[PDB]
């Protein structure tokens, strides 16, 4: 099966060539180094921290 | 939680 990874942040947001928005994710346990870009369809129970990255932004 | 691709 397919592998999920605890997030610590979502840093950024950008729109891909597609339309379809990708955010900038922080791995807990890792650091910056490690941020990837992820599709939004990645994310599970991120809402939280969308938010987060929102009101910051 | 996020899948890593
Ligand atoms: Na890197």
């Amino acid at each position: 099966g397919e592998e999920l990874y605890e997030v610590e942040r979502i840093v950024d947001k950008r729109k891909n060539k597609k339309g379809k928005t990708e955010y900038l994710v922080r791995w807990k346990g890792y650091d910056s180094e490690d941020d990837t870009w992820e599709p939004e369809q990645h994310l599970v129970n991120c809402e939280e921290y969308i938010h987060d990255f929102n009101r910051r932004h | 939680f996020a899948f890593k691709a």
